């Protein structure tokens, strides 16, 4: 058996990663048993709650809003947590 | 606290 998802062939026991139509990540497995089964769940990840932009852990992002410029990390952590600083010059 | 969807298929899904 094999499963078949966006045109790429999957051997059973494989796993792989996916992006949701929303723009999410998933995770994946392919199950097969006899119809190409297969699943995918959503992995720790993060979300700006103004941009709606997805972030995967270990991403940063710069967002520009109330004419501030910051920069923002994914930690994850279980909770889709993330955090945000202004944009600061250092020597 | 509302969980993303994940997703599923399969060969003669209905869906
Ligand atoms: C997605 O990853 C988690 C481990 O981080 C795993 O437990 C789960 O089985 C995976 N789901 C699929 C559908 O592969």
């Amino acid at each position: 058996d094999q499963c078949i998802v966006d045109d790429i062939t999957y051997n059973v026991q494989d796993t792989f990663h996916k992006k949701h139509e929303e723009g999410h990540m998933l995770n994946c497995t392919c199950f097969g048993q006899g119809r190409g089964r297969w699943k995918c769940d959503p992995v720790d990840q993060c979300q700006d709650s103004e941009t709606g932009t997805f972030y995967q852990i270990g991403d940063s992002w710069e967002k520009y809003v109330h004419g501030v410029r910051y920069q923002c990390y994914c930690y994850g952590r279980g909770i889709g947590e993330w955090h945000c600083q202004p944009l600061q010059t250092y020597p | 606290v509302v969980g993303l969807p994940g997703q599923r298929g399969e060969r003669g899904f209905p869906g």
